[PDB]
C-alpha cells in the first residue's frame, strides 16, 4: 500500500503516467490498508435519559439518570 | 454539554399528571372523617359505661 501511494505520487518526476492496473492494485492496496485500522464509534445516552426502575437505582446515588453531564463550575469570575 | 466552549443545560420541563388521583382520594378522605366509637355489651350497665 505505501509502496503505491508513493509511486503514484512520484510519477510526474519522470516526466511519466500511470496505467489502468497499477490505479486498479493501488486502489485495492489502499482498500486492504484501510479495512485494518477501521473503527466504528458508537453513540453514548445523552445524560437526561431516565434509567428504569427495573435497573434498581437508589436515590443515594446519582444513577437515577445516565452520567456524562459536566455540571456546576461555577465559583469565581462573575457575569456567568 | 461543552456546546461550543459553554455549559448549556438541557430543557427540562414538567408537566404534572400523577397528583389528580391522589388529592380526589385525599378529598374523598376529607370528605367523610373517621374516629374511634365504643359499643356497648350485654350488661345492665354496659349502654352509661359506652357513652
Amino acid at each position: 500500500a505505501v509502496g503505491y501511494q508513493l509511486l503514484l505520487r512520484m510519477l510526474s518526476d519522470y516526466s511519466l503516467e500511470p496505467t489502468p492496473q497499477v490505479l486498479s492494485n493501488a486502489q485495492r492496496s489502499y482498500d486492504a490498508l484501510m479495512t485494518d485500522t477501521l473503527v466504528v464509534p458508537s453513540m453514548r445516552r445523552r445524560g437526561d435519559f431516565p434509567v428504569g426502575q427495573g435497573n434498581k437505582y437508589d436515590v443515594f446515588t446519582s444513577d437515577r439518570y445516565y452520567p456524562g453531564d459536566l455540571p456546576l463550575i461555577d465559583g469565581d469570575i462573575p457575569n456567568a | 454539554t461543552k456546546l461550543d466552549e459553554q455549559f448549556e443545560k438541557y430543557p427540562k420541563f414538567e408537566i404534572n399528571k400523577v397528583a389528580t388521583e391522589l388529592n380526589r382520594i385525599i378529598a374523598e378522605y376529607r370528605n367523610n372523617r373517621i374516629t374511634v366509637k365504643f359499643r356497648p355489651g350485654d350488661r345492665e350497665a354496659s349502654e352509661e359505661l359506652a357513652n
